[PDB]
RNA sequence: ACUAAUCGAACCAUCUAGUAGCUGGUUCCUGCCGAAGUUUCCCUCAGGAUAGCAGAAGCUCGUAUCAGUUUUAUGAGGUAAAGCGAAUGAUUAGAGGUUCCGGGGUCACCUUGACCUAUUCUCAAACUUUAAAUAUGUAAGAAGUCCUUGUUACUUAAUUGAACGUGGACAUUUGAAUGAAGAGCUUUUAGUGGGCCAUUUUUGGUAAGCAGAACUGGCGAUGCGGGAUGAACC
RNA sequence: UGUCAGGUGGGGAGUUUGGCUGGGGCGGCACAUCUGUUAAACGAUAACGCAGAUGUCCUAAGGGGGGCUCAUGGAGAACAGAAAUCUCCAGUAGAACAAAAGGGUAAAAGCCCCCUUGAUUUUGAUUUUCAGUGUGAAUACAAACCAUGAAAGUGUGGCCUAUCGAUCCUUUAGUCCCUCGGAAUUUGAGGCUAGAGGUGCCAGAAAAGUUACCACAGGGAUAACUGGCUUGUGGCAGUCAAGCGUUCAUAGCGACAUUGCUUUUUGAUUCUUCGAUGUCGGCUCUUCCUAUCAUACCGAAGCAGAAUUCGGUAAGCGUU
RNA sequence: GGUUGCGGCCAUAUCUACCAGAAAGCACCGUUUCCCGUCCGAUCAACUGUAGUUAAGCUGGUAAGAGCCUGACCGAGUAGUGUAGUGGGUGACCAUACGCGAAACUCAGGUGCUGCAAUCU
């Protein structure tokens, strides 16, 4: 069937409706891949987060966030290289939309009851944003910020309603603000782990804080 | 425009005169009326507001 | 042919237009399910006292 | 169709806590019921013998009736334009006493207590309670206190 | 559903007023018997002109019939019914069950 | 088809003023009060009975055994939110570690097929640690408090206790606030039992002046000023 | 031939031919019940809302008591392999509890073992549905008698929330009881108290269709027309730009999305009309809109000319 | 102050590692005539407190311990929500006024407390 217009299902209308053991048949999300770029990159390696942001309360469909996910890729990639950069889809499509099934055929209406038992079957997948939620999360070097506002600014345009590029005061996907990560990075708090980092706590067994973080008591007793 | 809490213009629901037509029980009541009104004592009220009762209300002793 | 199934639509105004009314609890409730056990007795302990206070009063 | 079985919607009002699933603590057999007593209803869902409806459930009313194992409470119930009187089989496990008429109770100890000092000297111990009263004039000193200043904060994204 | 052909119930037999031993059985409707008051009204109400004068049952919705057991004090020969729940298919004391039992077909 | 302008059962008279849960109509004035479209049951859904809302007749008393109310105190909830480095269910990315219960490449031979652990992202009406707001139960005494000791076939080992008591002492306040327009009770009967809309919370639907719900208030039954005009809006 | 009986007997007679329902019919049961959600943190709350289930099953899968801990994982043990049985360790329950789901359960409500019938009698009170009616189900008891346990205690069926039925009639049991009224006896019948035979349309008629020959009462409480709400569907338009276009995204298109307009379709709805708005198409005739096919004047092209394509003002004028 | 028997609240008590335990007590421990029970005196039962013994168990302590329990002007007066507006916004929703007001997070603490009885260097 002709997939519906985005208009109709823009909004928070109805309560979540996920894929659980009451919701069987469903099919699957368009969007699969939610990590691109040099995913494996150290977190020093890009310093600068960039993220867009949705300003309103609304659904993004499952397939456009794969619509607009090629789009960041693509011109992001062909811009700085392959791998300059890390996005990272944070919205996940969880949210099943459902599509009454209807017969347009010539004199429908014998064969067709209309709104009689109209609970509708589901129809594809959502994403659902409030206001002030992350969309797209990029990673880049701070030379790159150019390439990848714009880059974002492209991938904007596949969405409804409206967002926000927001260069973020985060060290990358960190939780930490640039110049006090700074200090944290350099006395020595800090093991990556494939693409994010460890931190060491003042609270532990001392024992396993000095087995993953040596250099820190090594750099607090020198 | 105001409220009104209760029912407006209720009447007070007990019997003021009994509505018999009886002239004599009316003497009495003329009577009692006047020492009820003219006295302070409780028991000419009482009185008075028992010879409106109807039949039923008024059970033979 | 379809009517509508149910409203709750002005009950709570029906029912505080005459007001909503505790059952004005009386002094001695009814020992009515109270425990049989019980029961046997108040109607014996009554009795004893009933009498006592009759011959208090001679 | 529709269901309104005896403990329907009842997923999470008989649920046990959190951590005290299983056994009962041992004082609840041990509180003694009293006719008169004013107790409320919380039934633990563990013992199902004799639960009340879960229109009980939080309800607090007296006990006009003391048994082997329950005890008999009086609740009045909303139906209709009128108040009605039920009269509830209540296995003691779902039921505990009310601290609130204890706290009248302990209050009027202490209101008799106060009065009776009042008797011999003092008059007038005013013995009703008063709500919060409007706070009386004090003087604010600044002896290092001095007021500083604030200043409304830009707006940053802290994203 | 098994239940014994046996049970130690009570018997209000006006002598035993004690839990006593029973012999049970199947309820069984008897003989239509007759004569009966309904029989003999019935009876002069069809005779005539008019056809069926009295509903005649036709639409069926149960399969089971609550099964009645016919309580025997096995002293004073009293007889006292007890009724069961709904069943499909009902015996009367056979083949009692054993738990650690092999698998015969 | 035709059977006297009458025919899928003529015409005339009567039973007959047949029956109607259905349609239309139901005649003077003023005054006071004044709704309902909801519960439950019905071969029930165009209708009834029953409860409710209203009137009238009042009756018993005289400021209370009160209240669509608040405070104080003490309960109850599992919604909103929040949570997944917390359980179940999902879920993206990696990082580190295996019995001869698979190396698939030289016998124990690096050997890409695992799960487990420390993280990372996003969730949930039929998930949840926790957890609001509003709404909600009770109490705020004189039918109470305290002391003394009588009844019981009930209870205790007991002349212990439980209930009811008997006699004694309990105003500036008889034990929070505000108000009370009188308070409480009965009888009886009419009409109603087609509702609709607005804010907010909502369910199905793409959506609807759509269908169904919760709270509240309205229109119906209501004029008047405003929105040029409008049943609901102010 | 008369009476009675059995059959046959739509020839004929009478009558019925459920309800709900986004018109009705079909379907389905939303008609009696249950679990979770919807249900918006007391309660109550609907839809032909969603996920499902019930009309049974059990003398044990009831009751009491005793012993032990289950799912799983790991380590091991000839056959033995992932999975035959044994042993140990970790094991907050991830198992089982008859059956749908939910809640609940660790010296247990789970597995095994022993005994038992309380799944009994008399009734009454109470809770849910609620009119505070019935049925159903359930809670607490009392008088009894039993069961189990050493006892406390527990037990009036299933761990709890569903598993079910009025008047009449029949039949069975109990009281050996009452009556048969002019006395008596015995059968017989009718009573009282406890059930059963069933009414699932599940507060309970005994009930098959058609009407395009129809009629009546009505209904816009309800379709078929239009109109109105909305625009899914159809059409039309737009934004972005992966690419096609030899090279080049945008001459012309344009996938992936995404934003709108229209009532030129079909929808969904039941607001207006059922004491009638004459129901398609064609003939004819007028006007209007522009979302332009031609013509006027233009701009752009992968437009040399000509043919064309796109776009602008433009509905004046044509459109057989 | 330790121990035991019975406990109340039911992790501040739990869990995983290490250390310590005078006296008493606890337990481990020794043996199967009787009772009793099991494939198996391992469980249970009996009997000796005798052969020993802190290795356990148990108790206490230790851990920048997990957890758990408190607080915090740490988050956060945030999210949310009751009321109101002829408030903004096409809408989605948002801000405001009068109120109430979380949870996660972070930090700072703590790791049982008692009750009856007997007993103990
Ligand atoms: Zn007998």
């Amino acid at each position: 069937m002709a997939r519906r217009p985005a208009r109709c299902y823009r909004y928070q209308k109805n309560k979540p409706y996920p894929k659980s053991r009451y919701n069987r048949a469903v099919p699957d999300s368009k969007i699969r891949i939610y990590d691109l770029g040099k995913k494996k990159a150290t977190v020093d390696e890009f310093p600068l987060c960039v993220h867009l942001v949705s300003n309103e309360l609304e659904q993004l469909s499952s397939e456009a966030l794969e619509a607009a996910r090629i789009c960041a890729n693509k011109y992001i990639t062909k811009t700085v290289g392959r791998d300059a950069f890390h996005l990272r889809v944070r919205v996940h499509p969880f949210h099943v939309l459902r599509i009454n099934k209807m017969l347009s055929c010539a004199g429908a209406d014998r064969l067709q009851q209309g709104m009689r038992g109209a609970w509708g079957k589901p129809h594809g997948l959502a994403a659902r944003v409030d206001i002030g939620q992350i969309i797209f999360s990029v990673r880049c070097k701070d030379v790159n910020k150019p390439v990848v506002i714009e880059g974002l600014r492209r991938a904007r345009y596949k969405f409804p309603g409206q967002q926000k590029i927001i260069l973020s005061k985060k060290w990358g996907f960190t939780n930490l603000d640039r110049p006090e990560y700074i200090k944290k990075r350099d006395a020595g708090e800090i093991k990556d782990d494939g693409a994010f980092v460890k931190f060491l706590s003042k609270k532990g067994s001392l024992e396993k804080n000095y087995n993953e973080f040596p250099e820190y008591f090594q750099n607090l007793s020198a | 425009g105001i409220d009104h809490t209760s029912k407006q213009h209720k009447r007070s629901g007990h019997r003021t005169a009994p509505k018999s037509d009886n002239v004599y029980l009316k003497l009495l009541v003329k009577l009692y009326t006047f020492l009820a009104r003219r006295t302070d004592a409780p028991f000419n009220k009482v009185v008075l507001k028992a010879l409106f009762l109807s039949k039923i209300n008024r059970p033979p002793v | 042919a379809k009517s509508k199934n149910h409203t709750a639509h002005n009950q709570t105004r029906k029912a505080h237009r005459n007001g909503i009314k505790k059952p004005k609890t009386y002094k001695y409730p009814s020992l009515k399910g109270v425990d049989p056990k019980f029961r046997r007795n108040h109607k014996h302990a009554l009795h004893g006292t009933a009498k006592a206070l009759a011959a208090a009063k001679k | 169709g529709k269901s309104h079985g005896y403990r329907s919607r009842t997923r999470y009002m008989f649920q046990r806590d959190f951590r005290k699933h299983g056994a009962v603590h041992l004082s609840t057999y041990l509180k003694v019921y009293k006719v008169g007593d004013i107790v409320d209803i919380k039934a633990n869902g563990s013992i199902q013998k004799g639960m009340p409806h879960k229109f009980y459930q939080g309800k607090t009313g007296v006990v006009y009736n003391v048994t082997k194992s329950s005890v008999g409470v009086i609740i009045n119930k909303m139906v209709g334009n009128r108040y009605l009187e039920k009269r509830l089989n209540l296995r003691v496990e779902h039921i505990k006493h009310s601290k609130c008429r204890q706290e009248f109770l302990e209050r009027v100890k202490a209101n008799a207590a106060k009065r009776a000092e009042a008797k011999a000297q003092g008059v007038a111990v005013q013995l009703k309670r008063q709500p919060a009263q409007p706070r009386e004039s004090r003087i604010v000193s600044t002896e290092g206190n001095v007021p500083q200043t604030l200043a409304p904060v830009p707006y940053e994204t802290f994203i | 559903v098994n239940v014994p052909k046996t049970r130690k119930t009570y018997c209000k037999g006006k002598t035993c007023r004690k839990h006593t031993q029973h012999k049970v059985t199947q309820y069984k409707a008897g003989k239509a018997s007759l004569f009966a008051q309904g029989k003999r009204r019935y009876d002069r109400k069809q005779s005539g002109f008019g056809g069926q004068t009295k509903p005649v049952f036709h639409k069926k919705a149960k399969t089971t019939k609550k099964v009645v057991l016919r309580l025997e004090c096995v002293k004073c020969k009293t007889r006292a019914q007890l009724t069961l729940k709904r069943c499909k298919h009902f015996e009367l004391g056979g083949e009692k069950k054993q738990k650690g039992q092999a698998l015969q077909f």
